[PDB]
C-alpha cells in the first residue's frame, strides 16, 4: 500500500475520476515514480490519499 | 533494494526526463541601441 | 584513523609544515568539518593521507578497489571525510552518510 498526500503536479485525481477504477483515479509526477520503483524491485501497489 | 532503485533512476537519467515533462512540457508559458519605435512618431 | 585527499580548496598543506607537526601542517574546509564531527562523536582523530593519491576505482583486470574506497573495504581506514561523490557501485560495497 502506498501512502500519499494531493498537492499540485506530484499527485491529483484524473478527469472523470467517476468513471475511474484504481490507479486509473490519479495522475502526477510521484504517480510516475511509484510505476517506476514497482517494477524495479518488483512488487504490485495500490495507491491511497492520506 | 529502494534505496538503490533510487540511484539506479538518477544516474541513467529517468528522473530528469520526467521532471522535464510534468513542468515545461506540460506548460502553458512560454542590443541595447535606440529603437525605431521612439522615433517612429 | 581519519583517510583525506589532496585538494586545492579542501586539505591545504600550511606554510612552514616543518616546524609544525601533527594537525598543524595542513589547513581548510574539510580539516574543520572532521572537528564538527568529533564534537558529538567520541573519537580521536589523525590527519592521515592516502598514499595512493586516488579517490578509488575498481580496476578491470585485477577486480580489486585503491585509495580511500580500498582501505574502507579491505579494513584500514575508519572514517573518510573527503569530497567522495555518491554512487550506484560505491553504495553496494560501503555505507554512505546524507549529503
Ligand atoms: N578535482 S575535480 O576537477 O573537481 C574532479 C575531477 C574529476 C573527478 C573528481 C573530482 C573531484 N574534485 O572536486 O576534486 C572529486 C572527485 N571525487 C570523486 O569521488 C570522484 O569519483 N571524482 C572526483
Amino acid at each position: 500500500i502506498v501512502t500519499t498526500i494531493l498537492e499540485d503536479p506530484y499527485v491529483m485525481l484524473k478527469k472523470n475520476a467517476n468513471q475511474f477504477e484504481g490507479n486509473d483515479r490519479y495522475e502526477g509526477y510521484c504517480v510516475e515514480l511509484a510505476a517506476e520503483i514497482a517494477k524495479h524491485v518488483g512488487y504490485s501497489y495500490r495507491l491511497e490519499i492520506v | 533494494p529502494v534505496n538503490l532503485a533510487v540511484l539506479k533512476l538518477s544516474e541513467q537519467g529517468v528522473l530528469d526526463k520526467l521532471k522535464s515533462k510534468w513542468w515545461y512540457d506540460k506548460g502553458e508559458c512560454g542590443t541595447s541601441a535606440l529603437s525605431l519605435s521612439n522615433v517612429a512618431g | 584513523v581519519v583517510t583525506t585527499i589532496l585538494e586545492s580548496p579542501y586539505v591545504m598543506m600550511k606554510k612552514n609544515h616543518e616546524m609544525l607537526e601533527g594537525n598543524e601542517r595542513y589547513e581548510g574546509y574539510c580539516v574543520d568539518l572532521a572537528a564538527e564531527i568529533a564534537k558529538h562523536c567520541g573519537f580521536k582523530y589523525k590527519l592521515t593521507i592516502v598514499g595512493d593519491g586516488k579517490y578509488g576505482a575498481r580496476d578491470a583486470d585485477t577486480k580489486i578497489w585503491n585509495g580511500m574506497v580500498g582501505e574502507l573495504v579491505y579494513g584500514k581506514a575508519d572514517i573518510a571525510i573527503a569530497p567522495l561523490t555518491i554512487t550506484l557501485v560505491r553504495e553496494e560495497v560501503i555505507d554512505f552518510s546524507k549529503p
